[PDB]
C-alpha cells in the first residue's frame, strides 16, 4: 500500500506539471520576437501556395536543379530555390513542391513516410532486463554481440578485432527470441525498430524496394539503433503465388535488403536482428558468415531452465504452499516456455470453475495434464516398449 | 449476441476485398479496427481444407 | 432541372456507407473514393448497405 | 486547429484544393463494411442446445 | 479491496494524462525553414515560379528518326519509309517541302511517346538514344539534353582504382591463382609467344565458385600486380536495367576503360543485369536482355583488345548466356574451392595479424582442428574467439580460446544429424 503511493508521488505531481508547462509555453513562444523571424515566414507562405504536391529527391545536379520522381506519373527538372540550400538536402530525401510549377520550396519532412511510421515504436518493451526467468546462457550471447560494442567500443580496439555486426535469432516457437531481444533493447535504452519484414510486400508491385532502402537510411540518421526485422521468412526463398501477381516482388525484395546492410561499411553500431523460424524457409546462403556474427539456436527448456520460467507465474497468483515447486517439474516433461505459461492460464480459469479465490491442489493437477495432451507423442515410448 | 460484442466473422483466407486497398493489409488493420471498436469477438474463419 | 442530372452520362460507383443523413461516401469505378451529397426523392432506408 | 486535429485523424477534403472540410470518425474500408453485411449477432445457446 | 482498488483509477489518470500531453507537444513544433542566406535566392524565386519555365519533364529517346524520309506527308509517298534522306525535297506533288532532320521520338516516364522538335539550343549532335531531354509542360518540343541515365555518379563509387590488395590478402596460392596470372600478366608482357604459336591469347577468364571464397580477393590481387588501372561493375549491387539502362551502366565503364590503356573491366555478380533472361520464368524480364545483348557485342567489338583485359566474376556460370561461353569472350575458367591445410593457415594468420593477441600461436595448430571450411568462416572463429576473449577479461586470446571458438560451429553440424561419436575414447 505505500510504496504504491509512492509511485504516484513521483509520477503525478511530475508529469501532471509538465503537461501544464507545455500548455502555457506554446503561447509563451510567440511573444519573445514581432520582426526578422515573423517577416521570412511571411514570405514563405507568400511563396509556398496551397496544397503541396509531394516529391521524392532522385538527385541533384550542381547548377541550382534536380531531378525528382513523384506520384505524378511523369518526371521533372525542378529547380532548387527560395528557403532551401543546396546543402540542406541529400539525395534519396523527401522533398515539398509547389503545385502550380513543381520547386523545391524546402523540406519538412526528412525521411518522414508511413513505412517509417509502423518502424519506428514509442512503445514500452514488454520484458526489461530479462523479466522472466529461462534461457540465461542466451542472453549472454546476444548481449556478447550486440549490446556490448554499443555500451563500451573501447574493449574490442585493446583486442584489435573489428566489432561484430547482427544476430540471427532462430528454431522454436514459444521460446521468447522476440522478447529477448525486447529485453536487450531496453537494457541498453537503444533505438528501437520493429518493423516486420512482411510489411513491405503487397499484391501491387515495384513498391517494395523503397521500403527495404528506407529502413536503412532511417536507422542511420538516429543511429545508435537496433533493427528488429521480424519474420524475414516470409520473404525468404519461397514465392508469392504460381500463377501470376507476384512473380518478381519477393525476388527484388529479398535482395536489395542483402545489398544495405553490407553496404553501409562493416559497421558494430547499428545491429541487426533477423528473426526466422529456420533457414529452411530462406536461401540457403544468406549473407554469408563473418559478417552476421552471431547466430542463435533456441531449442526446449531443459529440467533447470523451465523452472526457472515457472517460478515467476506461480508466485503472481494466490498459493504455493498447497503443491510443491518441485512437484510441478516432476509431473511435466521438457516442452518451449509456452506451455509452461499455457499450465498457469488453465489453472487460473479451473479456480474461477470451482469458483475459489484460491489456487487449489487440484487446479494444479489438472491444469498439467490438459497441456501434455495437445502437443504429444508416445511412439517414443512405444518403440521402446 | 450475449457478451455484446462485435461480430465480424471473417469468411475465409483474405485477399478476396481490394475494393480499397488489398486484402493482405487488412490482416493489418485487423488490429485497429478490434481495437477501436472493443469490446470484440472475432470469428476467424479459415477450416483449413487446404490441408 | 434536376431530372436532366439524373439521365445519363453516369458513372458506376459503388455506395458504402452514410457518414451523414444526407451525405454519404461512395468509391468510384475509376478507382476514387469521393464524398458525395445525395440527393433527395431517393431511399435512405434502403440506402444505407 | 492543429490541436484539433490528431494524428491518424480521418478527414474529408475538397477536390479542387483539396481544402478541409471537417473530422469524421467513420472509417471507410471494405473489412468495416463486412460488418455492415453480417449484420447483428443472432441466436441464443438453447437454440443451439445439446 | 482499498488498498489496490483506489490506487488502480489513479494510475490509469496518469497514463491518460500523459497520452494527452503528447498530442498537445506534437501540434507545435520547431520554427520553420527560414534561413537568412535563402531569403536572398527569394529574390529571384518569385520570378521564375510565376514564370512560364519549370518544371521541365524527363522524357528520354527510345527511337530517332531522320524527319525527312520518315513519311511525315502521306499523300503520293508509299510505305512507312521514304528515300531514308527525301520523301518532299524531290517531289512537289506532296505540295510541301520541309528541311528538318532528327525530329526524334521520345518517351515519358508516364510511359506515353511523342515525337518532338528541336529546340534553339538543340543541333543532332546534342542529342543520341538514351539521353535524357527536357521538354515543355503542355506543347512538347526538346529545350535542353540532359546527361544519358542516372547511371552517372552512381558508377563511379562501385569503380575504385589500383587496388591495395596484393597476394599477401589471399590466403593459399591456389591452383586457379596460378592459371589466373597466365591470363592478364603473361600476354601483356609479351604478346608474340602467343603469335608465334598461333593461340589466340588469353583475356576471357570466369572466375566463379561457392561463396565465401574470396573470388575477389585474388581479382583484386592481380589487379595491383599487373599494375593495370581497375574498373568495377557489379550488376547485383547496381540494378538499373530498365529499357536498356543496363546496357548504358556497360557501355560507358567498357567506354571509357577503351579510351585509356593498361585496364582491366571487371565484370561483377552478373548473376542478375545482364545475366539470364526471365521470359522463360514467370517474371517476364527481358530488361536484363538488353544488359546481355550489349555486353557480348563490346567484347566482340574490342578485340584484338591491344593487352586490355576483361574478366568476369559471377557466382554460377548456370547464369551466363551461352554466346559468352563460346571462345572469345570467356577463354579460361577457374572454379575457387575449399582451401588445403595450409592455405587455411594463411587466411587464419591474416586474421590474427589484425589482432593484439599473445604470440606464442601457432597457425598450424588451429587449423588442424579446423575442418575444410571456407574462408568466411575462419574470418568467423577469429571475431567469435575476439568475443570470449573479453567476456573472460584477457586482452589476449590464448591458443585455447580459438580451440573453444572452432568448437561451437562445429557442435552446430552434430545438432542437425546425431551426436555423440566413438572418437571420445579413441
Ligand atoms: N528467456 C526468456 N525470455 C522471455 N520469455 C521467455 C524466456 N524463456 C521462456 N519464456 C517464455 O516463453 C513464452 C512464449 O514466448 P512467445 O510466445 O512470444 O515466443 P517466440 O519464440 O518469440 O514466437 P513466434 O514464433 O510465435 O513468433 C513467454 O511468454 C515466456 O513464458
Ligand atoms: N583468401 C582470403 N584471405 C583472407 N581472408 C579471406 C580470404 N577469403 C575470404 N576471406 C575472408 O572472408 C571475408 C568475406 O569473403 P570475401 O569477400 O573474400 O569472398 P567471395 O567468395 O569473393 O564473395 P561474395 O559471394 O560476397 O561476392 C573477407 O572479408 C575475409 O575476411
Ligand atoms: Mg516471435
Ligand atoms: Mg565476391
Amino acid at each position: 500500500t505505500r510504496c504504491k503511493l509512492k509511485l504516484l508521488r513521483m509520477e503525478r505531481i511530475k508529469d501532471h506539471l509538465l503537461l501544464e508547462e507545455e500548455f502555457v509555453s506554446n503561447s509563451e513562444i510567440l511573444k519573445p520576437f514581432e520582426k526578422k523571424q515573423e517577416e521570412e515566414k511571411k514570405q514563405l507562405e507568400e511563396i509556398r501556395g496551397n496544397p503541396l504536391s509531394i516529391g521524392t529527391l532522385e538527385e541533384i545536379i550542381d547548377d541550382d536543379h534536380a531531378i525528382v520522381t513523384s506520384p505524378t506519373m511523369p518526371d521533372y527538372y525542378v529547380s532548387i530555390l527560395s528557403f532551401v540550400d543546396k546543402e540542406l538536402l541529400e539525395p534519396g530525401c523527401s522533398v515539398l513542391l509547389h503545385h502550380k510549377t513543381m520547386s523545391i520550396v524546402g523540406v519538412l519532412q526528412d525521411d518522414a513516410d508511413p513505412m517509417v511510421s509502423v518502424m519506428k515504436m514509442d512503445k514500452s518493451p514488454t520484458e526489461s532486463y530479462s523479466d522472466i526467468g529461462g534461457l540465461e546462457s542466451q542472453i549472454q550471447e546476444i548481449k556478447e554481440s550486440v549490446e556490448l560494442p554499443l555500451t563500451h567500443p573501447e574493449l574490442y580496439e585493446e583486442m584489435g578485432i573489428k566489432p561484430p555486426k547482427g544476430v540471427i535469432l532462430y528454431g522454436a516457437p514459444g521460446t521468447g527470441k522476440t522478447l529477448l531481444a525486447k529485453a536487450v533493447a531496453n537494457q541498453t535504452s537503444a533505438t528501437f525498430l520493429r518493423i516486420v519484414g512482411s510489411e513491405l510486400i503487397q499484391k501491387y508491385l515495384g513498391d517494395g524496394p523503397r521500403l527495404c532502402r528506407q529502413i536503412f537510411k532511417v536507422a542511420g540518421e538516429n543511429a545508435p539503433s537496433i533493427v528488429f526485422i521480424d519474420e524475414i521468412d516470409a520473404i525468404g526463398t519461397k514465392r508469392y503465388d504460381s500463377n501470376s501477381g507476384g512473380e518478381r516482388e519477393i525476388q527484388r525484395t529479398m535482395l536489395e535488403l542483402l545489398n544495405q546492410l553490407d553496404g553501409f561499411d562493416d559497421r558494430g553500431d547499428v545491429k541487426v536482428i533477423m528473426a526466422t523460424n529456420k533457414i529452411e524457409t530462406l536461401d540457403p546462403a544468406l549473407i554469408r558468415p563473418g559478417r552476421i556474427d552471431r547466430k542463435i539456436l533456441f531449442e526446449n527448456p531443459d529440467l533447470s531452465t523451465k523452472k526457472k520460467i515457472l517460478g515467476i507465474h506461480t508466485s503472481k497468483m494466490n498459493l504455493s504452499e498447497d503443491v510443491n515447486l518441485e512437484t510441478l517439474v516432476t509431473t511435466k516433461d521438457d516442452l518451449s516456455g509456452a506451455d509452461i505459461q499455457a499450465m498457469c492460464t488453465e489453472a487460473g480459469l479451473l479456480a474461477l470453475r470451482e469458483r475459489r479465490m484460491q489456487v487449489t491442489a487440484e487446479d494444479f493437477k489438472q491444469a498439467k495434464e490438459r497441456v501434455m495432451k495437445n502437443k504429444v507423442e508416445e511412439n517414443l515410448e512405444g518403440l521402446y516398449l | 449476441h450475449h457478451t455484446d460484442c462485435k461480430f465480424i466473422r471473417v469468411s475465409g483466407a483474405e485477399l478476396v476485398q481490394k475494393y480499397i486497398g488489398e486484402g493482405s493489409r487488412m490482416v493489418r488493420e485487423l488490429f485497429v479496427m478490434a481495437r477501436e471498436h472493443a469490446p470484440s469477438i472475432i470469428f476467424m474463419d479459415e477450416i483449413d481444407s487446404i490441408g | 432541372e434536376v431530372k436532366r442530372i439524373q439521365s445519363v452520362p453516369l458513372v458506376i460507383g459503388q455506395f458504402l456507407e452514410p457518414i451523414d443523413q444526407n451525405t454519404g461516401i461512395v468509391s468510384s469505378t475509376t478507382g476514387m473514393s469521393y464524398v458525395v451529397r445525395i440527393l433527395s426523392t431517393l431511399d435512405r432506408e434502403l440506402l444505407k448497405p | 486547429n492543429v490541436k484539433d486535429l490528431k494524428a491518424s485523424q480521418r478527414v474529408c477534403l475538397r477536390s479542387d484544393s483539396y481544402m478541409l472540410h471537417k473530422v469524421l470518425e467513420n472509417k471507410a474500408d471494405p473489412l468495416v463494411s463486412l460488418m455492415m453485411v453480417e449484420k447483428v449477432p443472432d441466436s441464443t445457446y438453447d437454440m443451439v442446445g445439446g | 479491496a482499498a488498498p489496490y482498488a483506489a490506487k488502480l483509477k489513479q494510475t490509469e489518470n496518469d497514463l491518460k494524462d500523459i497520452e494527452a500531453r503528447i498530442k498537445e507537444k506534437a501540434g507545435v513544433k520547431e520554427s520553420d525553414t527560414g534561413l537568412a542566406p535563402s531569403h536572398l535566392w527569394d529574390i529571384m524565386g518569385d520570378r521564375q515560379r510565376l514564370g512560364e519555365e519549370h518544371p521541365l519533364q524527363v522524357a528520354r529517346c527510345t527511337k530517332i528518326i531522320k524527319g525527312n524520309g520518315e513519311s511525315d506527308e502521306t499523300t503520293t509517298d508509299n510505305n512507312n519509309s521514304g528515300n531514308s534522306n527525301s520523301n518532299s525535297n524531290q517531289q512537289s506533288t506532296d505540295a510541301d517541302e520541309d528541311d528538318e532532320d532528327a525530329k526524334y521520338v521520345i518517351n515519358l516516364k508516364q510511359i506515353a511517346k511523342f515525337v518532338v522538335g528541336l529546340g534553339e539550343r538543340v543541333s543532332p549532335t546534342d542529342i543520341e538514344e538514351g539521353m535524357r531531354v527536357g521538354v515543355d509542360r503542355s506543347k512538347y518540343n526538346i529545350e535542353l539534353p540532359l546527361p544519358p541515365r542516372i547511371d552517372p555518379s552512381v558508377t563511379m563509387m562501385t569503380v575504385e582504382e589500383k587496388p591495395d590488395v596484393t597476394y599477401s590478402d589471399v590466403g593459399g596460392c591456389k591452383d586457379q591463382i596460378e592459371k589466373l596470372r597466365e591470363v592478364v600478366e603473361l600476354p601483356l608482357l609479351s604478346p608474340e609467344r602467343f603469335a608465334t604459336l598461333g593461340i589466340d591469347p588469353p583475356k576471357g577468364i570466369l572466375l566463379y565458385g561457392p561463396p565465401g571464397t574470396g573470388k575477389t580477393l585474388c581479382a583484386r590481387a592481380v589487379a595491383n600486380r599487373t599494375d593495370a588501372t581497375f574498373i568495377r561493375v557489379i550488376g547485383s549491387e547496381l540494378v538499373q536495367k530498365y529499357v536498356g539502362e543496363g546496357a548504358r551502366m556497360v557501355r560507358e565503364l567498357f567506354e571509357m576503360a577503351r579510351t585509356k590503356k593498361a585496364c582491366i573491366i571487371f565484370f561483377d555478380e552478373i548473376d542478375a543485369v545482364g545475366g539470364a533472361r526471365f521470359d522463360d520464368g514467370a517474371g517476364g524480364d527481358n530488361e536484363v536482355q538488353r544488359t546481355m545483348l550489349e555486353l557480348i557485342t563490346q567484347l566482340d567489338g574490342f578485340d584484338p583488345r591491344g593487352n586490355i583485359k576483361v574478366m568476369f566474376a559471377t557466382n554460377r556460370p548456370n547464369t551466363l548466356d551461352p554466346a559468352l561461353l563460346r571462345p572469345g569472350r570467356i577463354d579460361r575458367k577457374v572454379e575457387f574451392s575449399l582451401p588445403d591445410l595450409e592455405g587455411r593457415a594463411n587466411i587464419f594468420r591474416i586474421h590474427s595479424k589484425s589482432m593484439s593477441v599473445e604470440r606464442g600461436i601457432r597457425w598450424e595448430l588451429i587449423s588442424r582442428l579446423c575442418p575444410n571450411s571456407t574462408g568466411a568462416e575462419l574470418r568467423s572463429v577469429c571475431t567469435e574467439a575476439g568475443m570470449f576473449a573479453i567476456r573472460a577479461r584477457r586482452k589476449v586470446a590464448t591458443e585455447k580460446d580459438f580451440l573453444k571458438a572452432v568448437d561451437k560451429v562445429i557442435s552446430g553440424y552434430k545438432k542437425f544429424s546425431s551426436t555423440s561419436r566413438y572418437m571420445q575414447y579413441n
